[PDB]
RNA sequence: GUGAGGGGAGUGAAAUAGAUCCUGAAACCGCAUGCAUACAAGCAGUGGGAGCACCUUCGUGGUGUGACUGCGUACCUUUUG
RNA sequence: GCUAAAACUAUGUGCCGAAGCUGCGGAUGUAUACUUUGUAUACGUGGUAGGGGAGCGUUCUGUAAGCCGAUGAAGGUGUGU
């Protein structure tokens, strides 16, 4: 009818870096997520990826405010009787700052097979360097 | 006389019901004690699916026009309070279409409804 | 060029050559209709924004004829309480085709 | 233009049977008169008889050559079932069935 | 007119036996117009 | 296998009228073609919707299929439920 | 996930949001007007046990020594409307 949906064929992604030097986690994962899904370009469409792909550099020098550094606990589950592993944004920010970016990011994302495509366009690097000069990312400040 | 024989027009009316059943699964359109359930739950989907769209295509309507009017530098909420003061009577289905295939127009609208802000 | 136009309760965005179904109207076929109220004209860069609508705008459409839509089934039942109910629709339509528009 | 050759009523098992009519289904008639030759099934023999009296058939009746002849076609079809009754203890019965198939097989060039 | 098969009666003079439990549709459907359980809803179910 | 069964020929208006033989529905079981399907969690549909195959009066057309996506816990009885 | 908050208090502008209301097209019950008698106006049309009204299909009897049928009936299987 008169109002058409994008064509996945005919959808462009361009490529964009972010230094996460000085920001807030939750504030910075917001943006990181709308622009994953596309919502900014007016082609918006629910059940196609239109989004543009993110690369993080300086992952580890992410912030938090409070206490929140030694407060903030992470979770996970061995399916063994009694496995549960347990530990903090002190330690997992210095271990995998992957982790961090990848749970913050994986909870505002939809949760299916078309949520798991978005999040796939997300690279997150510790130092400053990253392996995409031959994508010829763009600077963005969000 | 008075005796009725029932086959040929129980046979119509479960044939109709196996090919109103048409493409569903298993049973679902092979047994007509199934079949029949399935029909009637697929009407009443219908019936309060024909309600959910227009539901559905007005926020995909509000979307694009939000995301149009953030490209021109404003927000949705204050654009239609801008057109509205502005006296301008296009509708969402007709904005969004224009946001969607026309940038020059929907900046233009964009333009008056900032300076009716204004 | 293009024009938005209103009719039967609903806006339309209309080219020259378009053909469209609309709300049934009482006009008969091969008719003249004339659209007075145009909201906004676009030709190439000159963009006209009608504030109730542009004055001096015309879209003149011819009416094609009448139809009705596909059958709908309607279906209403209310499990455990022996209540059942159904019936159909065909929803009647105008056909145009827009034959001119002017600024 | 592919004959046919049907045998019906043989005492086997459709299910029993397509094992080994899927072992040949597509094949030349060479090879699949030789695996028919080396298989240790019982559907083998049936499906031997029948593929042979296919292969008799294309050549008497219609002219054609053994040598350029493939397994074109083949499939099996349930068939009559016998009913029988086995004791069983403490005085209940069963029912038993003693399932018939049919084959068909048709060879073309 | 003044035929085997052009004659009818007044309105209103015939109308249809009620049948009971022959569906939803009819609206005496399933019970019949009997009720819910107890005595007057069995076979012979009226007290003397 | 001098078997059962079948392929030709012949008869017959008709042989998927061939002897558990008029018509020959459904459950159930095969074969062939088109599309989909091996990173993804639930009454199996419904409202959208890309791509593919064929037909096509070559289209705002028709017929099959349905990646991705919002919503959504069968029916009947009996019950306060 | 959130800390000059995306928390709490007070104030003010906008906006989203239902099968609620409005817009456009269609059906139907009652009452009132026409007697140019089925055309308008007004108000209504969620519903279990129940009550009331109006209909569709099937077998046979008359109409029927009629009408259809070997140039194809009933039945079966698709398609369109
Ligand atoms: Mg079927
Ligand atoms: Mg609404
Ligand atoms: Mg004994
Ligand atoms: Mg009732
Ligand atoms: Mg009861
Ligand atoms: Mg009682
Ligand atoms: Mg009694
Ligand atoms: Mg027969
Ligand atoms: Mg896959
Ligand atoms: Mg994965
Ligand atoms: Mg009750
Ligand atoms: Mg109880
Ligand atoms: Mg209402
Ligand atoms: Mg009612």
């Amino acid at each position: 009818m008169k109002t058409l949906s994008a064509k996945p064929a005919e959808v462009q992604h361009d490529w964009f870096v972010v230094d996460a030097t000085g920001k807030t986690l939750g504030r910075l994962a917001t943006e990181i997520a709308r622009r994953l899904r596309g919502k900014h370009k007016t082609s918006y469409t629910p059940h196609v990826d239109t989004g543009d792909y993110i690369i993080v550099i300086n992952a580890e020098q992410v912030q938090v405010t409070g206490n929140k550094a030694l407060d903030k606990k992470y979770y996970r589950h061995t399916e063994f009787p009694g496995g549960l592993k347990e530990t903090n944004f002190e330690k997992l920010v210095a271990h995998k700052p992957e982790e961090i970016f990848e749970r913050a990011v994986k909870g505002m994302l939809p949760k299916g097979p078309l949520g798991y495509a978005m999040i796939k366009k997300m690279k997150v690097y510790a130092g400053s360097e990253h392996p995409h000069a031959a994508q010829q990312p763009q600077v963005l400040d969000i | 006389m008075a005796r009725v024989k029932r086959g040929v027009v129980a046979h119509r009316r479960h044939k109709k019901i196996l090919a109103r059943a048409k493409g569903y699964y298993g049973a679902r359109s092979r047994v007509y004690r199934v079949a029949f359930q399935a029909v009637i739950k697929a009407g009443q989907y219908a019936y309060r699916d024909r309600r959910q769209k227009k539901r559905q295509f007005r926020a995909l309507w509000i979307a694009r026009i939000n995301a149009g009017a953030r490209q021109n530098g404003l927000s949705y909420s204050r654009m239609i309070d801008g057109l509205k003061k502005a006296q301008v009577i296009i509708d969402r289905r007709v904005l969004a279409d224009i946001a969607m295939h026309d940038a020059v127009a929907f900046a233009a609208l964009a333009e008056k409804a900032k300076g009716a802000l204004a | 060029m293009y024009a938005v136009i209103q009719s039967g309760g609903k806006q339309h965005r209309v080219v020259e050559g378009e053909t469209l179904k609309v709300e049934l109207l009482k006009a008969e076929s091969g008719a003249t209709i004339t659209f007075d109220d145009v909201l906004m004209v676009v030709n190439g860069d000159n963009i006209q924004i009608g504030a109730p609508v542009v004055a001096g705008a015309k879209v003149t459409a011819e009416v094609i004829g009448h139809g009705r839509h596909d059958k709908i089934r309607i279906i209403k039942m209310r499990r455990r309480k022996h209540y059942r109910k159904q019936q159909g629709h065909r929803q009647w339509f105008t056909e145009l085709k827009i034959t001119g528009i002017s600024g | 233009m592919e004959v046919t050759a049907k045998l019906r009523g043989a005492a086997i098992s459709a299910q029993k049977a397509r094992l080994v009519a899927d072992l040949i289904r597509g094949k030349s008639v060479a090879h699949a008169l030789n695996i028919l030759n080396f298989s240790n099934k019982k559907a083998a023999v049936l499906v031997k008889k029948a593929l042979e009296s296919a292969i008799a058939n294309a050549e008497h009746n219609n002219s054609l050559d053994v040598d350029d002849l493939k397994v074109s076609t083949i499939y099996v079809d349930e068939g009559m079932s016998l009913k029988r009754i086995m004791p069983r203890a403490k005085g209940r019965a069963d029912r038993i069935t003693k399932r018939t198939c049919h084959i068909t097989v048709k060879v073309g060039v | 007119t003044l035929r085997l098969n052009e004659l009818a009666p007044a309105e209103g003079a015939k109308r249809e036996h009620r049948r009971l439990g022959r569906g939803i549709g009819s609206g005496v459907g399933k019970t019949g117009g009997r009720g819910i359980k107890g005595q007057k809803s069995r076979k012979s179910g009226g007290v003397r």
